[PDB]
């Protein structure tokens, strides 16, 4: 992460200026928003990794110790 | 004639605008 | 079913290209709508038949007995 000022061509150009405004307010907001999606995506990351390891190390831990005491006795 | 040349940025603004969309 | 300044050609440019934009995209936008037409009419078919069907089973599954019931 020549002088042809009238009413009807003055609000032409102003409404140009608030259009391009409007798309650069948009943009900055769509920008702060990739900002936190970049955020969680990190975040569904890391725990992907996390709840793997938590995934095998119970699957081993709760059956560890009676599977090596059948190994031994 | 800056009136002119301000409005011809914010044309040249949103075109760029719409190329990045398209890419 | 005269004015030739790098920035204001850009700005036309920019102008034509915007409208060739909005033109691509309503092209695409008739094909897709062809084909959802296309789904549309099958939906409309299928429910007839899926309809026609839960009827007739469930008597060809249950008149043969139902019927022979009534006449005993």
């Amino acid at each position: 992460m020549p002088l042809i000022k009238h009413p009807e061509v003055k609000s032409a150009i102003e409404g140009i200026k608030y259009i391009a405004e409007t798309m650069k307010s948009d943009q900055e907001s769509n920008n702060a928003a990739e900002e936190w999606k970049y955020v969680a995506m990190v975040m569904d990351h890391i725990l992907l990794a996390v709840f793997m390891l938590v995934c095998i190390i119970g699957t081993l831990a709760v059956f560890a110790g009676r599977l090596i005491e059948l190994n031994q006795q | 004639a800056p009136e002119i040349r301000c409005c011809v940025d914010a044309v040249n603004f949103v075109a760029s605008s719409t190329r990045d969309q398209e890419a």
